C-alpha cells in the first residue's frame, strides 16, 4: 500500500517506549490515560467501551485505517483540534510505518 | 562596593532575525534527535539546563545566574546536582559551532525556551545580551537545592532567588516534563505520562493521584503511585503547605493561567541578575516550527 509494511519487533519498541504508559498489551485491556487498543482499525475514532472521550474524539468519526491513523500519528492536535491526547508526534515515515505494523498485528 | 552589575550588550549586529535561526536549528534538532531517553527527545533536559545555569544566582551579592554562561567551566559543570546535563550542553555545542557569535548564557537559556514553546507550551518572552564572564566568576557547587526537603525548605529556598509564592510553584509545574534518573540524582520515574509535552498534569497528578511513600533502588525516599508515577519530598511539599496547595489547585483548574503564570516566571529566572539598558531591545517572542510550516 501507500505505508509499507516492516516491523512487528521493531515497533514493540517504539510502542513500549512512546505509548505503553497509557497503550496496553491484551483485550478487555484497561482504558488509563488513553483507551485500549485492541480492534482499534476497522473500528471509528471514540467507540471504545467504558471510556470518556473528548467531544472532540467522538465528533471526528473516521474509520481508523492504516492510512488516516498516521496523518494522526504525526500531528494528534492539528487532525483532531481539541484531543486531550498529550504526545509531539511521530515526525519520521519510518517510525510510522514501524508502528502501524505492529499496531496491525497486535491489536488483530 | 554595592553588588556587581552585569549590563546586557547585543552581540555585535545582531537582532531579531538572527536569534530566530539560532531557535530553528535546536528546534529542528529537538525534532531530528528523537531518540534519546526512550524518546522523550532532549527537550526537558533543555529546560533543566536553562533552570541551573539560572539557579545559581544569589540577589544579596549578584552572583551566579544565567548571564556569565559559566556552566562550561570544569567547576560548574562537574556539580553533583549537574548530573545528567552533560546531555544537555552536547546537543548544543554543535549549535554553538554554528553561531559562534552568540554567548553561553544566553545559548543553554535560549535552549529552554525553545524546548518549552516546542514541547506546545507557552511563548516565553526571550532576551538578548548575556556574555561570557571567566573562570575566577564561576559560582561554587552547592547552590541548587536538594529534593529530599520539605516546604518550609523550598520557600526560603527562592526567596535568594527573588521568587515569591506564586512563582515557585508556577515554575514547579515545569516537572511534568521529563523524569529523574537513578545515576543522576538518585531518584526514579516520571511525574507524568506526557513527559515531553508542556501541560499542567504536574498539578492534577499530586492531588488526583494516589501516594505512596516507598525508598527506591539508591536508598532514597520518594512518593510512588500506582499508575508508575513518582514525586519529589519537594514536589509532595507542594500540597502538604496550605499557601502552596491553593495554588496547586488554581492550576489544576486553569491551564491557561499556569501558562501566564510560568512564562512570567521563567523569563524572570533567566533574566535574574542582569541589567537592560534602556536602549536595549524589548523582548522577542520566537515563532515555532509549527508556525513556520514545518
Ligand atoms: C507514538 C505512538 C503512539 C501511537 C500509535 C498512538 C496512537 C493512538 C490512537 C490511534 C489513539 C486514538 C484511539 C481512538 O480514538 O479510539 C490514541 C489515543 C490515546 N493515546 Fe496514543 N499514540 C501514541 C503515543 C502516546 C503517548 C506518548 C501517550 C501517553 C501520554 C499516549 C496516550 C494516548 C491517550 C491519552 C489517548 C486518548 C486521547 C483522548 O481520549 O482524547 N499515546 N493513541
Ligand atoms: C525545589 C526545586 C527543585 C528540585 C529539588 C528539583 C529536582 C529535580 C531532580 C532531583 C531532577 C532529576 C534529575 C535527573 O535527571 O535524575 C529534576 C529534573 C528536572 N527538573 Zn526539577 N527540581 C526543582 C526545580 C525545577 C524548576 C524550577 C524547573 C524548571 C523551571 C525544573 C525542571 C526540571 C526538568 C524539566 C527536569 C527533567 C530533566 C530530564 O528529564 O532529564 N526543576 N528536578
Amino acid at each position: 500500500t501507500e505505508f509499507k509494511a516492516g516491523s512487528a519487533k521493531k515497533g514493540a519498541t517504539l510502542f513500549k517506549t512512546r505509548c505503553l504508559q497509557c497503550h496496553t498489551v491484551e483485550k478487555g485491556g484497561p482504558h488509563k490515560v488513553g483507551p485500549n487498543l485492541h480492534g482499534i482499525f476497522g473500528r471509528h475514532s471514540g467507540q471504545a467501551e467504558g471510556y470518556s472521550y473528548t467531544d472532540a474524539n467522538i465528533k471526528k468519526n473516521v474509520l481508523w485505517d492504516e492510512n488516516n491513523m498516521s496523518e494522526y500519528l504525526t500531528n494528534p492536535k492539528k487532525y483532531i483540534p481539541g484531543t486531550k491526547m498529550a504526545s509531539g508526534g511521530l515526525k519520521k515515515e519510518k517510525d510510522r510505518n514501524d508502528l502501524i505494523t505492529y499496531l496491525k498485528k497486535a491489536c488483530e | 562596593t554595592t553588588p556587581l552589575v552585569h549590563v546586557a550588550s547585543v552581540e555585535k549586529g545582531r537582532s531579531y532575525e538572527d536569534f530566530q535561526k539560532v531557535y530553528n536549528a535546536i528546534a529542528l534538532k529537538l525534532r531530528e534527535d528523537d531518540e534519546y531517553d526512550n524518546y522523550i527527545g532532549y527537550g526537558p533536559v533543555l529546560v533543566r539546563l536553562a533552570w541551573h545555569t539560572s539557579g545559581t544566582w544569589d540577589k544579596h551579592d549578584n552572583t551566579g545566574g544565567s548571564y556569565g554562561g559559566t556552566y562550561r567551566f570544569k567547576k560548574e559543570f562537574n556539580d553533583p546536582s549537574n548530573a545528567g546535563l552533560q546531555n544537555g550542553f552536547k546537543f548544543l555545542e554543535p549549535i554553538h559551532k554554528e553561531f559562534p557569535w552568540i554567548s553561553s548564557g544566553d545559548l543553554f537559556s535560549l535552549g529552554g525556551v525553545t524546548a518549552v514553546q516546542e514541547m506546545q507550551g507557552p511563548k516565553i518572552p526571550w532576551r538578548c545580551g548575556r556574555v561570557d564572564t571567566p573562570e575566577d566568576t564561576t559560582p561554587d557547587n552547592g547552590r541548587l537545592p536538594d529534593a529530599d526537603k520539605d516546604a518550609d525548605y523550598v520557600r526560603t529556598f527562592f526567596q535568594r532567588l527573588n521568587m515569591n509564592d506564586r512563582e515557585v510553584v508556577a515554575l514547579m509545574g515545569a516537572h511534568a516534563l521529563g523524569k529523574t534518573h537513578l545515576k543522576n540524582s538518585g531518584y526514579e520515574g516520571p511525574w507524568g505520562a506526557a513527559n515531553n509535552v508542556f501541560t499542567n498534569e504536574f498539578y492534577l497528578n499530586l492531588l488526583n493521584e494516589d501516594w505512596k511513600l516507598e525508598k527506591n533502588d539508591a536508598n532514597n525516599e520518594q512518593w510512588d503511585s500506582k499508575s508508575g508515577y513518582m514525586m519529589l519530598p519537594t514536589d509532595y511539599s507542594l500540597i502538604q503547605d496550605p499557601k502552596y496547595l491553593s495554588i496547586v489547585k488554581e492550576y489544576a483548574n486553569d491551564q491557561d493561567k499556569f501558562f501566564k503564570d510560568f512564562s512570567k516566571a521563567f523569563e524572570k529566572l533567566l533574566e535574574n541578575g542582569i541589567t537592560f539598558p534602556k536602549d536595549a531591545p524589548s523582548p522577542f517572542i520566537f515563532k515555532t516550527l509549527e508556525e513556520q510550516g514545518l
